[PDB]
C-alpha cells in the first residue's frame, strides 16, 4: 500500500500466476454452469405445452 | 559474502558446498539502506516472455 520499494519478478509472476488460475476457475464455472444449470427456451416451450 | 550480498548460515549443523542462495541452510539478510535517499532502479527493458 505504502511501499517505496522494487517489485521482484518473482513475485509478480506468481502473482500472475494465481490471477490467471483464478480467471481460469471463474470460466469453468460459467462453462459448467451455463451447459448444466441455466436454460429458458425449452422450459418455456414445455411449460406453454403443458398449459 | 557472496555476490555482493550476505548469507548467514542458519544450519544447526555444519554445511560444505552449499551455496549460499540456498534458503534452508542459508538467512540472506536483504541490505538495509536509507530509504530516504533515492537509490535509482536500474531497469533493464529486456522484453521478457512471461515463463522465466
Amino acid at each position: 500500500n505504502g511501499s517505496l520499494l522494487v517489485p521482484t519478478q518473482n513475485a509478480v509472476y506468481d502473482k500472475i500466476v494465481t490471477v490467471d488460475a483464478a480467471i481460469a476457475t471463474a470460466n469453468t464455472n460459467i462453462t459448467n454452469l451455463g451447459t448444466a444449470k441455466a436454460d429458458l427456451s425449452y422450459v418455456n416451450t414445455q411449460l406453454s405445452a403443458d398449459q | 559474502s557472496y555476490f555482493g550480498k550476505n548469507y548467514i548460515s542458519k544450519s544447526l549443523s555444519p554445511i560444505i558446498n552449499i551455496l549460499p542462495t540456498v534458503t534452508d541452510s542459508w538467512y540472506e539478510l536483504v541490505i538495509t539502506l536509507p530509504e530516504s535517499v533515492s537509490v535509482i532502479a536500474t531497469g533493464s527493458d529486456t522484453a521478457y516472455g512471461t515463463g522465466w
